[PDB]
């Protein structure tokens, strides 16, 4: 059928005209195929013969379908689609599983020739205008309009979801109780009743659907739960990701590592504790696709824990919205975070894994503060509610850092968790210079058009010292200056800089990073008693600064 | 009668994705962008009107408000509603002891949007999960948000305040999106009578807080006067005044630089000099005043700088071009978000009273952290432009107090 619903206004690019391509010669095969099809499709209304006024055109052609001995009709859209308006986009956001509420029956019903069955704008039809050429090309071909929404036009996919979401509003406003998805040319039905009415209403709505222009699979075509989805297996009571295989292999390619680091971070959305660091290093560089790379130890063994954490199916559970969400993180190793997400402990909705770098420069508790952030965004989309939080961190820790941080924070109502490893500060700047303990002024240079350095440090004790470095940024002999000074001095040192550079990477305490010399700076200072940093303007000819800027 | 209203040459509506919101502000937009829709004011709208901007709630007292960012649509109209009809913006305002702020948003709902400008002002509704399809609308009116709305109805709002400003000539009455500010120099009680006597003209055409802009000073940058000096708290010093000496003509630095001589230890106490203690008085004098030589710039954006000053406090600077400060200032008392939602609105506030603009904001905050939590604590009816960054850790102690 066609479906009796209006249809929606369509116009060509502000400037545009419609298009005017050449049909080029085809087969006489291809040429039979399509005058039989295009005969099927106007006898249905689906397309009508034009006259010779209309001036625009569309190449067309035929393909034999797949291994069989039909044959498919293809239109080439692409200079129709160019001139063709933008429309809202389709829908962007598919709802996760974990958002789904639990349903006693669940339904799939199939529309039929989806596209086909809705009415294309009249007054835009002209231009879909395609010509089914005559043998050899020699006489004038057999020309057509589409009425409905043609295959491969840029707009069919939004007029159609907007067709079936209009189609569909009656009935929704009529059975509230009833939860229907609409995606592509697929509907979903879910109910809390039992089989006998849900099979009644869901006549009722087929029988909606074709008072419409709309058919659809009949009571013993429509396909049993569980259902393969996006990837996910759904069930009327709980959820998991589809089949996920390992493969057992000596040798692994480029490919093979991408792949297998695909279906683990999918898997990672309901299966705990899912690692990939290893492998995700393996990666690293630049390979060819068919290259083969070692694993090695580590990633040998990540592959152990993951082959493990899988060996045994797990399942999520339905969104209860009666109940507070309750979201849970653990630090696994290097930069990488884990988390769980329930109502009923331990009975998870869904669980990831967040492991993000933001900066060369950070610290756990930055980190973690990140991980809160990112659940917290991901449950306003799925459930649209903020999570508790439970977080191996103290109250006491996490005021601390937030109070003397520069940066503005809040994550929401959370609570201590022991679940080591506990997220803590590995050392603490003082916050005024100290008495008894020697000051080191420090400075390092780097000549740009040598790359050499000096990096050095005089003290009020009269101590002294310049160490020469080699391809060296200025940026470098800055921090060199200061970790000289961190080695040389006793547990208790305060250090002047003129690197606001240098006073910015540590005075955020940073407890890890991508620099060597930042790495072993912090080594340092995890060492110390106490560090008092001071800055002072460079070259401003400071008692102490203009001395060691002598020596450097 | 509708005004016609284009863009600006050559560039396309706005296509701003909506953010996710709480089941509750979703619940909110619904009740109201029914009754909206059956009173005209919007209609729904079909997928070939491919535009969006985002829209959310707000409870400001508890009554949800509907609040529809135009942020991009304003920028793509911007030449309309300041280069062909425009409001001027009156010097006077910021001198008044008494600025009033009245919302008359309310007012652009009785106007005409012209028919072929409405599909700009399309805003969607979304669904949790993203489990059903969003609702998108368009208005049929005057928007609230949109500053095409005064700019349009400019000549109704004229013509409603005529007869008070013809019998009070000396108060002085402002617009600026969906806000009236009305000053005077009368004392409180009769600045309230006739803010009241101003309503009443208002709701015979159907529209139904307190700044004293007159009593803002700047925030000096603060010299300690320190009982005792140590080396690290002259180094310091020089610190503040070095930087200091990039915005303040004549600010000097050398007699104290003396003092620091040498390798010293930093808890070191060091008697301040008779050259020193002067420059210490000469460059406060100049602290307290206006940077000599900086001018607002009409055709400039402004921009406005924030810093976390710990305990609740927060510092920021008003500039076009770095370190050339219009104006500085501070803001004080929980939630660090909270408060610099509260800083930003009150900081373009005076913005929009001093220069009739509001700023571009640096903000010390992550994107993510801000962006999830602004709208819980959002009473305006604007929305400023902004961007976010590390505050360099120097700039923050020159500004505190
Ligand atoms: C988004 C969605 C995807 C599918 C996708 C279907 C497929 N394939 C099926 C339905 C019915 C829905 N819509 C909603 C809305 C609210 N709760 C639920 N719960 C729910 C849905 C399916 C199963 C099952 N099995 C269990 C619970 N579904």
């Amino acid at each position: 059928p066609i479906s009796p619903i209006e249809t929606v206004p369509v116009k060509l690019k502000p400037g545009m005209d419609g298009p005017k391509v050449k049909q080029w010669p085809l087969t006489e095969e291809k040429i039979k195929a399509l005058v039989e099809i295009c005969t099927e499709m106007e006898k249905e209304g689906k397309i009508s013969k034009i006259g010779p006024e209309n001036p625009y055109n569309t190449p067309v052609f035929a393909i034999k379908k797949k291994d069989s001995t039909k044959w498919r009709k293809l239109v080439d859209f692409r200079e129709l689609n160019k001139r063709t308006q933008d429309f809202w986009e389709v829908q962007l956001g598919i709802p996760h599983p974990a958002g789904l509420k639990k349903k006693k029956s669940v339904t799939v019903l199939d529309v039929g020739d989806a596209y086909f069955s809705v009415p294309l704008d009249e007054d835009f039809r002209k231009y879909t205008a395609f010509t089914i050429p005559s043998i050899n090309n020699e006489t004038p071909g057999i020309r057509y309009q589409y009425n409905v929404l043609p295959q491969g036009w840029k707009g069919s996919p939004a007029i159609f979801q907007s067709s079936m979401t209009k189609i569909l509003e009656p009935f929704r406003k009529q059975n509230p109780d009833i939860v229907i998805y609409q995606y592509m040319d697929d509907l979903y039905v879910g109910s809390d009743l039992e089989i006998g009415q849900h099979r009644t209403k869901i006549e009722e709505l087929r029988q909606h659907l074709l008072r419409w222009g709309l058919t659809t699979p009949d009571k013993k075509h429509q396909k049993e739960p569980p259902f393969l989805w996006m990837g996910y297996e759904l069930h009327p009571d709980k959820w998991t990701v589809q089949p996920i295989v390992l493969p057992e292999k000596d040798s692994w390619t480029v490919n093979d590592i991408q792949k297998l680091v695909g279906k683990l971070n999918w898997a990672s959305q309901i299966y705990p504790g899912i690692k990939v660091r290893q492998l995700c290093k393996l990666l690293r560089g630049t390979k060819a696709l068919t290259e083969v790379i070692p694993l090695t130890e580590e990633a040998e063994l990540e592959l152990a824990e993951n082959r493990e954490i899988l060996k045994e199916p797990v399942h999520g559970v339905y969104y209860d919205p009666s109940k507070d969400l309750i979201a849970e993180i653990q630090k696994q190793g290097q930069g990488q975070w884990t988390y769980q997400i329930y109502q009923e402990p331990f009975k998870n909705l869904k669980t990831g894994k967040y492991a993000r770098m933001r900066g060369a420069h950070t610290n756990d508790v930055k980190q973690l503060t990140e991980a809160v952030q990112k659940i917290t965004t991901e449950s306003i989309v799925i459930w649209g509610k903020t999570p508790k939080f439970k977080l191996p961190i103290q109250k006491e820790t996490w005021e601390t850092w937030w109070t003397e941080y520069w940066q503005a924070t809040w994550i929401p109502e959370w609570e201590f968790v022991n679940t080591p490893p506990l997220v803590k500060l590995w050392y603490q700047l003082e916050k005024e210079p100290i008495v008894g303990a020697e000051t080191f002024y420090v400075d390092g240079a780097a000549n740009r058009e040598t790359k050499l350095g000096k990096a050095g440090y005089v003290t009020n004790r009269g101590r002294q010292k310049v160490v020469t470095l080699t391809d060296t940024t200025n940026q470098k002999t800055e921090l060199q200056a200061i970790y000289l000074a961190l080695q040389d001095s006793g547990l208790e040192v305060n250090i002047v800089t003129d690197s606001q550079y240098a006073l910015g990477i540590i005075q955020a305490q940073p407890d890890q990073s991508e620099s060597e010399l930042v790495n072993q700076i912090i080594e340092q200072l995890i060492k110390k008693e106490k560090v008092y940093l001071a800055w002072v303007p460079a070259h401003k000819g400071i008692g102490g600064n203009e001395q060691v800027d002598k020596l450097v | 009668e509708t005004v016609p209203v284009k863009l600006k040459p050559g560039m396309d509506g706005p296509k701003v994705k909506q953010w996710p919101l709480t089941e509750e502000k979703i619940k909110a937009l619904v009740e109201i962008c029914t009754e909206m829709e059956k009173e005209g004011k919007i209609s729904k709208i079909g997928p070939e009107n491919p535009y969006n901007t985002p829209v959310f709630a707000i409870k400001k007292s508890t009554k949800w408000r509907k609040l529809v960012d135009f942020r991009e649509l304003n920028k793509r109209t911007q030449d309309f509603w300041e280069v062909q009809l425009g409001i001027p913006h009156p010097a006077g305002l910021k001198k008044k002891k008494s600025v009033t702020v009245l919302d008359v948003g309310d007012a652009y709902f009785s106007v005409p949007l012209d028919e072929d400008f409405r599909k700009y002002t399309a805003f969607t509704i979304p669904s949790i999960n993203n489990e059903t399809p969003g609702i998108r609308y368009q208005y049929n009116v005057l928007p609230q948000g949109w500053k095409g709305s005064p700019a349009i109805f400019q000549s109704s709002m004229t013509k409603i305040l005529e007869p008070f400003r013809k019998q009070n000539p000396d108060i002085v009455i402002y617009q600026y999106m969906d806000d009236l500010y009305v000053g005077s120099d009368l004392e409180i009680g009769q600045h309230r009578t006739k803010i009241e006597e101003l309503r009443q003209h208002l709701l015979r055409w159907g529209l139904t807080y307190e700044l004293h802009p007159d009593k803002w000073t700047v925030q000096p940058i603060v010299l300690p006067e320190k009982d005792s000096w140590t080396v690290n708290d002259i180094q310091k010093l020089v610190g503040k005044l070095n930087w200091a000496s990039q915005i303040y003509p004549g600010i000097k630095v050398r007699q104290l630089c003396k003092l620091l001589r040498g390798t010293k230890a930093l808890t070191e106490v060091i008697p301040l000099t008779e050259e020193a203690e002067l420059e210490l008085a000469e460059n406060r004098e100049i602290l307290k005043e206006p940077v000599h030589g900086v001018y607002y710039d009409p055709s400039k954006d402004l921009i406005a700088e924030i810093q976390k000053q710990g305990q609740g406090q927060w510092t920021y600077q008003i500039y076009q071009e770095p370190f050339k400060n219009l104006k500085t200032g501070k803001y004080a008392r929980t939630n660090d978000v909270k408060q610099l939602t509260e800083a930003v609105q009150k900081i373009t506030t005076e913005s929009i009273v001093i220069w009739g603009k509001t700023p571009k904001f640096k903000l010390p905050i992550q994107k993510e952290t801000w962006e999830t939590w602004w709208t819980e604590y959002w009473q305006a009816t604007w929305i400023p432009e902004w961007e976010f960054v590390n505050t360099p850790p120097l700039v923050k102690l020159w500004y505190q107090l």
